[PDB]
C-alpha cells in the first residue's frame, strides 16, 4: 500500500461561476463565486468587494444559484456539485460567528445515464417552484420546493429531445413553463414545455417548436413585462414570446461566439454579453407602451475572457474568468477616446490553466519556485509562485555603503522613535525623516568625527551613542553630553552591546560593564578573557525589573558562544562550535516561550537554543544554514510578538508559529542592516540597507504566496529552463486570422530578435506557433522563432544530449491539416540559445506528432504518435534511432527515472518501460490495465508511480511485489476535484519523503508527498475522527467526495490522506480537538500538523 | 540636508593596516587589536570593487611568507625521525595562521569569496601555497615519502614510531592529494613485496 498526503498549496483561482443576491442579509448585496471547490461570499460595497465568508465544498461546485422561497426574509443557496451533491444553503450570522446551514439535501446522481454533452445545467423557477436539472441525455430531473423537503427528493420527467443545448425557465407564467433549445437532425429549434409537480410530466407549452439558428447556444429568460426568451447564436439574437419573433444580425457579433450573459436590469432592459475573445456587449430592449420594439447590440468594450459576468451595481460589473484574471470593471456612460466604456477596476489573480510549469531555484536560493504557463489566447501569461515576506520601498535615500541603523526619539515626549542614525566609516549621519520627508539634520551631542557601533534611546529620558572612541550618553531635553566614559588606555572599542538600562562593551580581549545613572555613567564589572571578543548580547527580555541578567560571548580561536552572568563576569556555561570562523553576531530573544539564544557563524549556519533564566546553561543544540554570507540579527516587535530578522544575502525573517521556530525567507535582494521604525509617517516598518541605498518598508507577515505576472498576450504551452543559458524556453500560440494577421501585438511578435522556420522537409483563423526565449531576471522575451506554416509545436525539453557540451532546447512539433484528424508529419528540432540568437542545430522528419520528449540518459526520448522511440545523438549532431515501442494507443506523457520510462497513455493509462542497456531496446515491465484517461503522470518513487485520469482523480500504481507481474497495482485512489496538468518534482519550501506539485486547469497548486505507515496510520485515523466532527456545508460525507469516481467506477479513497482536512484540525476550538482525540494527548497532534504544514 | 563625507583616509591607511595584520599574524607576531577591531576594519574598509585587489594584496603577502618558509626545508638531511617533525610543525604553524587570518579575514568570505566562487578559499590558496613551496615539486616530497614508508615499514616490523606523526603526515598527503595522486603506490608496492616476502617465508 502507499501512503501519500495531498495537500493545496495554493486554492483554486479560476471562477467557475458567479451570482449575485441578497444571501448574507436582506440588505446586503452579496456577491457568491464558485472557485472549483471554494464558495466564496463578498459583500457588494460602494467600492470593490469586502470578503465575508470563504467556505470550502466538498465537491466541485457544478451549479450555484440564490433562490428566495416565498416567506424567506434572505435569498437561500443552490449547489449542485460534480458528483452531483445538491444543497440549499442559508446564511446565519450570529454575532461574531458565522455558518452556513444546510437547509436541505441530497444525492441527485442516477445510477445510469448519459451526462449531457453541454453538461449540468441547473435552473431555478422564478416562483421558486422548483429546481430543475437536466443532468443526462433524454431526462429532466424537478427537485419540488413547495413540498418543503430535506432530503431534496427529486423526480424525472422524461424529455422527448435527448440533444438539449440550455435551457431557462420563463417568466409571467402561471405554471413553472421551461424553454430549452436542442438540436436534431433537422436543425435546431426552441421548445416550451409545462412542468406539472402534480402530474409529475410535461406539458404542451405556451408558444410551440420554433426552428430558430444553427448555432443557438444560449437562452435568456426576460423578466415579466416582456416574458418570452432572448436566444442567443453565433450570428443572430431573436426573442420569443409566442407571437413576437424580432430577430437582429448584429455583424459585431459575428467575429465571436457569446458565452456568458447577466441581466443589468431587474426588468430586462438591458444585458451583459460576454464573448470568447472577452469583448463585452450591452443587449437592450428597447419597450413600447409593454411589448418589445427592437433588439441592439452595442459593443461597450473588452475584459478579461468571461466564464460568467454579474452586475453589481452602478456600473460595477464583475468578469469572472476561468482563463484569466477576474476583473471588477466600470462601465462608463460616456466611451474612453478609443471607443471602449470599459474600465478596469480591480483584478483578482488568476493562476488560469496551468498547463505546464517548471521549479527553478532562481536567484541561487535554496528556496523553489515555480514558473507556470498559466492562462490563455489573449490571457496567457508566465506566473512566477514563491513563499516569502513581501514589504513596499516608500522611503528610499541613496547613501552608499550604509554601516548603522537605529531608531531615535529626537521630540523627547513622543514614544516614537523620529530620527535615524547611521554610521558609515568614521563618522555618524543622522536623518530628521520628518514626516515622510527624508533630509539630513543633526542633533546635537552626537559627533560627526567616529564611526558609531551603536546608538539608541535609553531610560531616565537619555539617548546613548557607542562610537568607535568612546561612549557618550546624551541629555535629550536640556542639552549635549553630561556623562562620557573612555577607555583608561583610550583603545577604541572593537565589539559592543547595549540596552535601555545597562553597556556592555568589549575591549580587545577583555570586556567592561558599565551601567547608566541619570547624567551619569558607572562602571562596575571588569573580566580578562582568553581571547578577543566576537560578539555580545546583553538585551533585557521578560526583564520586569530594569536590567537584564544574563550575556552572551564569542570569542576567537576557541570558536563558542559562551554564557555569562551580567553582574560578574563570570563562566556560566562554555559551548564550542567547531571551524575557523569567528561568530560575527549573537542574539538572545523570547518566541512565545522563554529566552533563546541565537548564535550564527559567518556562513550562514545558525543555532538555536532553549536558555534559563537561571542557570543559563545551554542546551538543545540545533542547526541551521541560511545563506553564505556573514549575518546579522536585530529584532522588529510586530503586533504579536518578537519577530528577529537576519541580514545577508537572503534576507530571512525569523519568527515562531504555534511553538515552532520558522524560517521565512523575504522576496528583496540584499540586506547589509535592518532597525525597527516606527514614526508618525511610518508605523511599524522595518528599515533596510543594502550596499547602495536606504529601503524602507512594512511587512503584512502572512507569509502568503507571491505571484508574479508576466503578460504573454498569447497562449503558452510548455516551458523549460536552461540554467546555463540564464532563460526559459516557452512554447507559445497564438491566432491569426486572414495571409494572415496578428489581433494583438502578443509577447512573440514583441521580441527583441525574432526568426522564422525555414525547413527543407515539408513542401477562418489558424495557430501560430513561437518559441520565446525568455529572460530568467527580467522575464523579457529575448527571442522569438516562429515555426512553419500549420506546425504546432507540442513538447518542449530543454538537456544536452550524448557527449557535446551545448545545452540544447528540443522541440518536437506536428503538421497539423484540418484534412485530418491525426498528424501524420512532425519534426524534432534542436535549438541552441547562444550570442541572444537561436540556431537550428538539427532537424529530424518524424511521422507523427511528438507528444512528448524527455532526456533520457544522454538521450531524447520522444513519443510519436503511438510509437516510442528513444533517439541518440551522434557526433555528427543529429538524432539517430536506438529502439522504437508501439504498444500504446497514444503515449501522451513521459517521464523517467534511472533505466525505467512510466507512459501515460490516452486512455491505457500507464505503462512501466525499461531500457536495457546491455540490449538496447525497451521492455514493457508492467501495465495497468484500468481504462483511465491520463492528464498527467510522475514517478514518485522507484516503484510508486502518481497518476491523474481525466475524471479529476489521483491514483499510484505499483509494480507488484508470473506474467501477473507485468500487471500494476493500483494501491492509491483519490478525487482530486481538478484536472492535473503537469507534476513536478520540487518544494516552494527550503516525516514526509519527496515533494511533487501539480497543477491543474482551476488553478490549483497541491502537493503530494510519501508519508511512513506509522503516520500515515496516525493521518487515517484522525482524517475519520475529524470527518465525525467537522461537518461540511452541504453535508457531504468527506469519504464519498475524496471517493475515486469514473462514470464506470467508483472506489473509496486509499492510500492517500486530505491534507486539506489534517490542516483543518487546527482551526477548531480545543473541545472539538478533544472531541477528535479521545482514544495521545491533543498537544502532540497540534505538533504533528504543524510540522505537516511545514511542507508548503 | 546631510553634506556628504570624506572617505580618502579610509582607503589609505587600509593597504598597510593589511600588510602588518598579515606580518602580524604570520610569524605569529603580536597584534595590538586583539583581531576584533582588525575584522571591523576589513568589514568597513573592504567595500564594491575594494576586495578584489585587496586579495591580490593578502595573498601577495602570505604568498612571500610561504616562500620565506622555504628554505629550512631545502636541505640535505635525511631524517624523518626530524625533518618530517619540522614539517608537521610547519603544517601546524601554517594551520593555525590560515585558520587566524580567516578568523580577520571571514568578511572577505562571507562577502566575495563564499558569496562568489571565483577564487580558490583562504583555505585553497594557503594549501597551494604551502604545497607547492615546501611539499610538492621539492626533494622533500620523495623524501617525505621514503621517511614514512621507512616508519610505517619500522612499524611493521614490532615497534610503534608515533601514530601522531603517521596520522598527520598522511592527513597532509591526502589533503594535499599526495596519498591519492602517485604516492599511494610507493605505500602499496612497498607492502607487496615486504608482504610477499613475510608471507612465503613464515609460510
Amino acid at each position: 500500500m502507499s501512503y501519500n498526503y495531498v495537500v493545496t498549496a495554493q486554492k483554486p483561482t479560476a471562477v467557475n461561476g458567479c451570482v449575485t443576491g441578497h444571501f448574507t442579509s436582506a440588505e446586503d448585496l452579496n456577491l457568491l463565486i464558485a472557485k472549483n471547490t471554494r464558495l466564496e461570499i463578498y459583500v457588494v460595497t460602494a467600492e470593490g468587494l469586502r470578503p465575508v465568508k470563504e467556505v470550502g465544498m466538498y465537491g466541485k461546485i457544478a451549479v450555484m444559484e440564490l433562490f428566495r422561497p416565498k416567506g424567506e426574509s434572505k435569498d437561500l443557496l443552490f449547489i449542485l456539485t460534480a458528483k452531483y451533491n445538491a444543497c440549499i444553503l442559508e446564511y446565519k450570522q450570529s454575532g461574531e460567528s458565522i455558518d452556513i446551514i444546510t437547509r436541505a439535501h441530497g444525492n441527485v446522481q442516477d445510477r445510469i445515464g448519459r451526462p449531457s454533452e453541454t453538461g449540468i445545467i441547473g435552473i431555478i423557477d422564478p416562483e421558486c417552484r422548483m429546481i430543475g436539472l437536466r443532468l443526462y441525455d433524454g431526462l429532466f430531473k424537478v427537485i419540488p420546493l413547495d413540498r418543503d423537503n430535506k432530503e431534496l427528493k427529486a423526480f424525472n420527467i422524461r424529455l422527448e429531445e435527448l440533444h438539449v443545448i440550455d435551457v431557462k425557465f420563463l417568466y409571467g407564467c402561471q405554471a413553472p413553463t421551461i424553454c430549452f433549445v436542442y438540436q436534431d437532425p433537422q436543425g435546431r429549434h426552441v421548445k416550451t414545455y409545462e412542468v406539472s409537480l402534480r402530474e409529475k410530466e410535461f406539458n404542451k407549452g405556451p408558444w410551440k417548436q420554433e426552428n430558430v439558428e444553427a448555432e443557438a447556444s444560449m437562452v435568456i429568460a426576460v423578466p415579466e413585462p416582456f416574458g418570452g426568451a432572448i436566444i442567443i447564436g453565433q450570428e443572430s439574437i431573436t426573442y420569443h414570446n409566442g407571437d413576437k419573433y424580432l430577430a437582429i444580425a448584429p455583424p459585431i457579433i459575428k467575429q465571436s461566439t457569446i458565452v456568458c450573459h447577466n441581466r443589468v436590469d431587474p426588468n430586462g432592459s438591458r444585458y451583459l454579453l460576454g464573448d470568447m475573445e472577452g469583448r463585452l456587449f450591452m443587449l437592450l430592449l428597447e419597450k413600447e407602451e409593454v411589448t418589445l420594439k427592437d433588439l441592439r447590440v452595442e459593443l461597450l468594450g473588452e475584459t478579461s475572457i468571461a466564464e460568467c459576468l454579474t452586475y453589481l451595481d452602478n456600473g460595477v460589473v464583475f468578469v469572472g474568468s476561468r482563463l484569466g484574471d477576474s476583473q471588477l470593471v466600470k462601465l462608463n456612460v460616456d466611451s474612453n477616446e478609443q471607443g471602449s466604456y470599459v474600465v478596469a477596476m480591480e483584478t483578482f489573480t488568476n493562476l488560469g490553466p496551468i498547463v505546464d510549469m517548471c521549479v527553478v531555484d532562481l536567484e541561487r536560493q535554496g528556496q523553489g519556485q515555480l514558473v507556470t504557463c498559466s492562462g490563455a489566447f489573449k490571457e496567457g501569461s508566465l506566473r512566477i509562485i514563491r513563499n516569502g515576506i513581501g514589504i513596499h520601498e516608500h522611503a528610499s535615500i541613496d547613501l552608499p555603503g550604509i554601516k548603522g541603523l537605529w531608531p531615535l526619539r529626537s521630540d523627547p515626549n513622543r514614544e516614537t522613535d523620529d530620527t535615524l542614525v547611521l554610521s558609515f566609516v568614521g563618522q555618524t549621519r543622522v536623518l530628521m525623516l520628518n514626516g515622510e520627508e527624508v533630509e539630513e539634520t543633526e542633533l546635537m551631542g552626537f559627533v560627526d568625527d567616529q564611526q558609531t557601533f551603536f546608538c539608541g534611546n535609553v531610560a531616565h529620558q537619555q539617548l546613548i551613542q557607542i562610537t568607535s572612541a568612546s561612549v557618550r550618553l546624551v541629555s535629550q531635553e536640556p542639552k549635549a553630553l553630561v556623562s562620557e566614559w573612555k577607555e583608561p588606555q583610550a583603545k577604541n572599542i572593537s565589539v559592543a552591546s547595549c540596552n535601555s538600562s545597562q553597556v556592555v562593551v568589549a575591549v580587545g580581549r577583555a570586556l567592561y560593564y558599565l551601567q547608566i545613572h541619570p547624567q551619569e555613567l558607572r562602571q562596575i564589572s571588569h573580566t580578562e578573557m582568553e581571547h578577543e571578543v566576537a560578539c555580545l548580547d546583553i538585551t533585557p527580555l521578560g526583564d520586569s525589573n530594569g536590567l537584564s541578567p544574563l550575556c552572551a560571548i564569542g570569542l576567537w580561536t576557541d570558536i563558542s558562544a559562551r554564557i555569562l552572568k551580567l553582574p560578574s563576569f563570570e563562566l556560566l556555561h562554555k559551548e564550542m562550535l567547531g571551524g575557523e570562523i569567528i561568530p560575527r553576531s549573537i542574539l538572545m530573544t523570547t518566541f512565545e516561550s522563554s529566552h533563546y539564544l541565537l548564535c550564527a557563524l559567518g556562513d550562514g549556519a545558525l543555532f538555536y537554543f532553549g536558555l534559563n533564566i537561571e542557570t543559563g546553561l545551554l542546551s538543545d543544540r540545533k542547526k541551521v544554514t541560511l545563506g553564505t554570507q556573514p549575518t546579522v540579527l536585530r529584532t522588529f516587535r510586530s503586533l504579536s510578538t518578537t519577530n528577529v530578522f537576519a541580514c545577508s544575502d537572503r534576507p530571512t525573517v525569523i519568527y515562531s508559529s504555534n511553538h515552532k521556530l520558522v524560517f521565512s525567507n523575504v522576496n528583496l535582494k540584499e540586506v547589509n542592516y535592518m532597525c525597527p521604525l516606527n514614526s508618525d509617517g511610518y508605523p511599524d516598518s522595518l528599515a533596510l540597507a543594502n550596499n547602495s541605498t536606504l529601503t524602507i518598508g512594512t511587512i503584512d507577515e502572512i507569509q502568503k504566496l507571491h505571484i508574479r505576472t508576466v503578460p504573454l498576450y498569447e497562449s503558452p504551452r510548455k516551458i523549460c529552463y536552461q540554467e546555463v543559458s540564464q532563460c526559459f524556453g516557452v512554447l507559445s500560440s497564438r491566432i491569426e486570422v486572414q495571409g494572415t494577421t496578428a489581433l494583438r501585438p502578443s509577447a512573440s511578435t514583441q521580441a527583441l530578435s525574432s526568426s522564422v522556420s525555414s525547413s527543407k522537409l515539408f513542401s477562418e483563423e489558424v495557430e501560430v506557433h513561437n518559441l520565446l526565449i525568455i529572460d530568467q531576471h527580467t522575464f523579457e522575451v529575448l527571442h522569438a522563432h516562429q515555426f512553419l506554416q500549420n506546425e504546432y509545436a507540442l513538447s518542449l525539453v530543454s538537456c544536452k544530449l550524448g557527449k557535446d557540451p551545448n545545452t540544447y532546447f528540443i522541440v518536437g512539433t506536428a503538421m497539423v491539416y484540418p484534412e485530418e484528424a491525426e498528424p501524420k508529419q512532425g519534426r524534432i528540432v534542436v535549438f541552441q540559445y547562444s550570442d541572444g540568437k537561436l540556431q537550428t542545430v538539427a532537424e529530424k522528419e518524424v511521422k507523427g506528432a511528438v507528444y512528448s520528449m524527455v532526456e533520457f540518459n544522454g538521450k531524447l526520448l520522444a513519443s510519436i504518435n503511438s510509437t516510442v522511440r528513444l533517439y541518440e545523438w551522434t557526433t555528427e549532431k543529429e538524432l539517430r534511432t536506438e529502439c522504437n515501442h508501439y504498444n500504446n494507443i497514444m503515449a501522451l506523457y513521459l517521464k523517467t527515472k534511472g533505466d525505467f520510462i512510466l507512459v501515460g497513455d490516452l486512455m491505457r493509462s500507464v505503462l512501466l518501460l525499461a531500457y536495457k542497456p546491455m540490449e538496447g531496446n525497451f521492455e514493457e515491465i508492467a501495465r495497468d490495465f484500468n481504462p483511465n484517461w491520463m492528464s498527467a503522470v510522475e514517478i514518485l518513487d522507484d516503484d510508486n508511480f502518481l497518476g491523474a485520469e481525466n475524471a479529476f482523480n489521483l491514483f499510484v500504481c505499483q509494480k507488484d511485489s508470473d506474467e501477473e507481474r507485468q500487471h500494476l497495482q493500483e494501491v492509491g485512489l483519490f478525487h482530486l476535484g481538478e484536472f492535473v496538468n503537469v507534476f513536478c518534482h520540487g518544494s516552494l519550501v527550503m516525516p514526509t519523503q519527496g515533494s511533487v506539485l501539480f497543477g491543474t486547469v482551476n488553478g490549483m497548486i497541491g502537493l503530494v508527498t510519501s508519508l511512513s505507515e506509522s503516520w500515515y496510520n496516525l493521518l487515517l485515523d484522525m482524517q475519520n475522527r475529524l470527518n465525525k466532527v467537522i461537518k461540511s456545508v452541504g453535508k457531504i460525507e468527506h469519504s464519498f467526495w475524496r471517493s475515486f469516481h469514473t462514470e464506470r467506477k467508483t472506489e473509496p479513497a486509499t492510500g492517500f490522506i486530505d491534507g486539506d482536512l489534517i490542516e483543518s484540525f487546527l482551526d477548531i476550538s480545543r473541545p472539538k480537538m478533544q472531541e477528535v482525540v479521545a482514544n495521545a494527548t491533543a498537544d502532540d497532534l497540534i505538533k504533528v500538523v504543524e510540522e505537516l504544514t511545514r511542507i508548503h | 540636508r546631510d553634506r556628504p563625507r570624506l572617505p580618502d583616509n579610509y582607503t589609505q591607511d587600509t593597504w598597510r593596516k593589511l600588510h602588518e595584520a598579515v606580518r602580524a599574524v604570520q610569524s605569529s607576531t603580536s597584534i595590538r587589536y586583539n583581531l576584533e577591531e582588525l575584522y571591523q576594519a576589513v568589514e568597513n574598509l573592504c567595500s564594491h570593487k575594494v576586495s578584489p585587489m585587496l586579495y591580490k594584496q593578502l595573498r601577495q603577502a602570505c604568498e612571500d611568507h610561504v616562500q620565506a618558509q622555504i628554505l629550512p626545508f631545502r636541505e640535505d638531511s635525511l631524517d624523518s625521525v626530524l625533518f618530517l617533525k619540522k614539517i608537521n610543525t610547519c603544517w601546524q604553524d601554517h594551520c593555525r595562521q590560515m585558520i587566524m587570518i580567516r578568523s580577520i579575514f571571514l568578511f572577505l568570505d562571507r562577502t566575495y569569496v563564499l558569496q562568489n566562487s571565483t577564487l580558490p578559499s583562504i583555505w585553497d590558496m594557503g594549501l597551494e601555497l604551502f604545497r607547492t613551496h615546501i611539499i610538492s615539486d621539492k626533494m622533500v616530497q620523495s623524501k617525505t615519502i621514503d621517511g614514512i614508508l621507512l616508519l610505517i615499514e619500522r612499524e611493521r616490523s614490532g615497534e610503534a614510531v608515533d601514530r601522531s606523526l603517521l596520522r598527520s603526515l598522511l592527513g597532509m598527503l591526502s589533503d594535499l592529494q599526495v596519498y591519492k595522486d602517485s604516492f599511494e603506490l610507493k605505500f602499496l608496492e612497498e607492502t607487496n613485496c615486504l608482504y610477499a616476502a613475510e608471507g612465503q617465508r613464515l609460510m
